[PDB]
This record gives C-alpha cells, structure tokens and sequence, in this order.
C-alpha cells in the first residue's frame, strides 16, 4: 500500500532538518525534492515513505559486475517504486527505467575558486588614441 | 584564468574531476569530441 | 554549460505509476509549482 | 520568459514507433547533433 | 540592507522578534498569509 520513494541528500534537493534527530518520516527532510514528491502524491492519491539511498549514489553500471548501484539500482530490483531526486535522464539508464518528463533544465559547468596597474592613469582612452596624440 | 572547457583541458597545473558515479563521469566517458576525449583521458590517468 | 539536459522523476520499467507521475510533473510544470519551488529554494535563499 | 516548456516529436497513442522514436531523441542529444542543429540553424547563419 | 518585510523572512543572519503578549505576536500567530507565517514559524522556535 505504502510506497517507498528513494532519493539522496544533496543541497538543495534533500536537506536535513536543524532538529531531524527528534523528528521521524518526512518531517526529517527538506528541500526541493520533498516539496516535489509531495506535490506528486498530493495528485496521484498515494502515500509515500522518503528513503534516502544507501550508498549515497546517483547510478551507474559496472564494467565487470554488471549491476546497478545508486538510485537506478534501487528501482531495477524492485526495492523503490519511484526515485524524486536530482537524477539525470540519459540513454543508458532510460533504456531499464522509466523516466517522466524533465522538471528542471540543467548541464554540465565548470567551478572554480574566485579569483588596477600603476599606469592606470592612461586607462580612459585607446592605446590607438595616445598613439595618434604623441603623432 | 580559465574562460571554456577547451582552457582547462590545455593547461595543466589545475586539475579537474567530477563525481564517480553520475551523469557527468559518463558523459565524459563516452564523449567522441576531441577536447573531451582528452578531458576524459586526463580524469582517467 | 557544456551541454543542455534535465532532471527526471524515475520509475520501475512497466510499473503502473509512470502515467499519473508524467501527467503530475506536467500539471505542476504548467500550474507553475515547479518554476516558484526552485525561486523558493534558489533564489530566494540567496545569502552572498 | 513566462514559462518553460519544450519540443517534443509526437507520435499515436500506442503506436510502435513510440520508444524507438524517443531512444532516437536522446541518442541524437547525447551525441550533440541537436545542439549542432541549432547553432546551424539559429547563430551560424546569424544575417544581423 | 533590508527595505520590505519579505527581506527579513527570506534571510537568516538577521533574527526578529516583538513582545511576548501584545496584539504584534498575536497577528504573526494567526495570519494566513504565506510570508507571516513563514516569519511567525521562525520566530515560534
């Protein structure tokens, strides 16, 4: 009857609360991602159970082992019935799990760390122009 | 310092990396653009 | 951005509640539910 | 803008051409083909 | 730095508050609009 949703914790998605250790269910949690799995079981009358994945990881196959982990591995063998989460729709995990349409657009970026001369005298006009001065 | 994808791949004293097991380490992965190639045999080695 | 995807809400292959999740992500997308969710927990939490 | 929406390539209800079709869409935005196309045909050919 | 009643709600740093029994703290407690309670429920706890 009661459907278990597996996610992961990650700013802003899933947080925890400032007094999650006195708070049981999803009173827990916050983020983007409940506020969304709530809205989804408030339209499809279904009462749902946030689980945060074990090993804290989105899915990916293995080379050798050939099996999922993560999120994706959660819904193929049948231990989630649906992942509200950060996860990406890609080729390899549409073609063994279903994927609704996008609900937020996104891509790859870079992070890095942040981060006058002294003849700043000469700054308000073109290095043309100081040159067609002194000519 | 750095401004595209195309400046990190070329430098070499600021290393790069990503998550082991998401979306973005596949993308590189199985990327068949040159500078992403490269990006992704650096993140490899 | 290196590329343009997206987030998704995944289910089981052949489960019964891959409809009613895709028709609950479209009408919040169109009531505008997920464009003031992510200007609550974006935007709104700006602290710089 | 007011909004954010997309395209999609639509096809029947129940036709067989369904999942074939989407597995195309994604395998064509995984490659960069669909990012080409628009620059071809939106900036490259920028006449401003 | 703040110039609306929404600025206090939508930051942290700054914290708020009014009289323990006067007309103030029984109107945060009792209105139904979204950014007066979400105050109220900041300052309840």
């Amino acid at each position: 009857r009661t459907i278990v949703v597996t996610t992961i914790l990650e700013s802003p998605y899933v947080m925890y609360k400032k007094n999650h250790e006195q708070l049981e269910g999803n009173e827990r949690y916050e983020g983007y991602c409940v506020d969304l799995a709530y809205e989804i079981a408030k339209h499809v009358r279904i009462k749902y159970k946030l689980s945060i994945v074990g090993d804290g990881k989105y899915g990916a196959r293995d080379p050798e082992t050939k099996i999922w982990n993560g999120m994706v591995g959660e819904l193929v063998y049948g231990r989630a019935d649906i992942a509200v989460a950060p996860l990406t729709i890609t080729l390899v995990r549409e073609e063994v799990i279903d994927f609704s349409k996008p609900f937020m657009s996104l891509g790859i970026s870079i992070m890095i760390k942040k981060p006058p001369g002294v003849f700043s005298f000469l700054d308000p006009l073109a290095y043309e122009i100081w040159m067609c001065i002194v000519f | 310092p750095i401004e595209s994808a195309e400046d990190l791949a070329k430098q070499t004293e600021i290393a790069y990396g990503t998550l082991d097991s998401g979306s973005t380490k596949e993308f590189f992965r199985r990327s068949k653009i040159a500078v992403y190639e490269k990006m992704w045999s650096y993140m490899k080695s | 951005n290196l590329d343009s995807k997206g987030y998704g809400v995944a289910t089981p292959k052949g489960s019964a509640l891959g409809t009613p999740v895709n028709l609950a992500v479209l009408k919040l997308s169109e009531q505008g539910i997920l464009d003031k969710l992510k200007n609550k927990w974006w935007y709104d939490k700006g602290e710089c």
